[PDB]
């Protein structure tokens, strides 16, 4: 009974840090996707040159 | 001696949704002869008795459902070797009872589940719980996670490592579940996993955020002390 409430308060005491880390993980995935998009296009540009 | 009683127990228990008092007594007599280990005809009648008992879990009367779970619990305790071929069926029936509207049925199912987790083959039980943990609805998924924890407490390092690719995805996903009870159950399960393989759990948790890792490590350092 009390163990459930302690767990729930430990989550709340890090709620802000939780959201910043989740957002960071999303931003890191988007960057990684954009980096692959650049590699893909640079390969085309290189091939279209000669 | 007992074979005459069994005949009564069978024909009475097959009376679904009728004669409540007569079936309670038959269930109590069966349960009493199981605890006393006086039932010398398990080798002859176990299969039929079990199947009639599992069908009784779906009775209209909640008092019947709760009692049948209590009987199942004692049969699991004294005759666990006979559930080898009915392991999957028994697990799913016991877990399903956890979503019963009546609290006495749920409580009996929880008691039966705790015994079941230690009366069943460790490897077999994990492989049937993994798809349940990931797909089933609350609180059946919650019950499955708790049952998995009890099983992991009874396995070796090598046995667990060969089952980790099936276990981990459900626990990671469960840590992000809506229900706080499910999230808490997943943390405790991970603690049980860490108790076995140690710091070999770290690379499997590369997806978890910093604060989620700190909460897990909080319960890990709490367990070992
Ligand atoms: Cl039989």
């Amino acid at each position: 009974h009390f163990e459930d409430l302690e767990f729930q308060q430990l989550e709340h005491e890090s709620r802000l840090d939780e959201e910043k880390e989740n957002l960071t993980q999303q931003l890191l995935r988007e960057v990684a996707e954009y980096q692959r998009n650049i590699v893909s296009r640079k390969e085309k540009i290189s091939a279209l040159k000669k | 001696d007992h074979s005459d009683l069994v005949a009564e127990l069978l024909k009475e228990l097959s009376n679904h949704n009728e004669r409540v008092e007569e079936r309670k007594i038959a269930l109590y007599e069966l349960m009493k002869l199981t605890q006393e280990e006086s039932f010398s005809v398990w080798d002859e009648h176990f299969k039929t008795i079990l199947l009639l008992l599992l069908e009784t879990l779906g009775d209209k009367e909640p008092t019947i459902r709760a009692l049948a779970l209590k009987v199942l619990r004692e049969i699991l305790r004294h005759q666990p070797a006979r559930f080898k071929n009915y392991a999957e069926l028994t697990v799913m029936k016991t877990l399903e009872a956890h979503k019963d509207p009546h609290k006495e049925v749920v409580r009996s199912a929880e008691e039966a589940a705790s015994v079941l987790a230690t009366s069943i083959s460790p490897e077999q039980c994990i492989k049937v719980l993994c798809p349940i943990i990931q797909t089933a609805d609350y609180p059946i998924n919650l019950a499955a996670i708790k049952m998995q924890t009890k099983v992991i407490e009874r396995v070796s390092k090598e046995t667990l490592n060969l089952l980790l690719p099936e276990i981990m995805p459900g626990l990671i996903q469960g840590y992000d579940n809506s229900e706080s009870s499910v999230r808490k159950a997943c943390v405790f399960c991970l603690v049980a996993v860490h108790a076995v393989i140690g710091d070999e759990l770290k690379p499997h948790l590369s997806q978890l955020t910093g604060s989620k890792m700190k909460l897990l490590n909080l319960y890990i350092k709490r367990a070992q002390t």
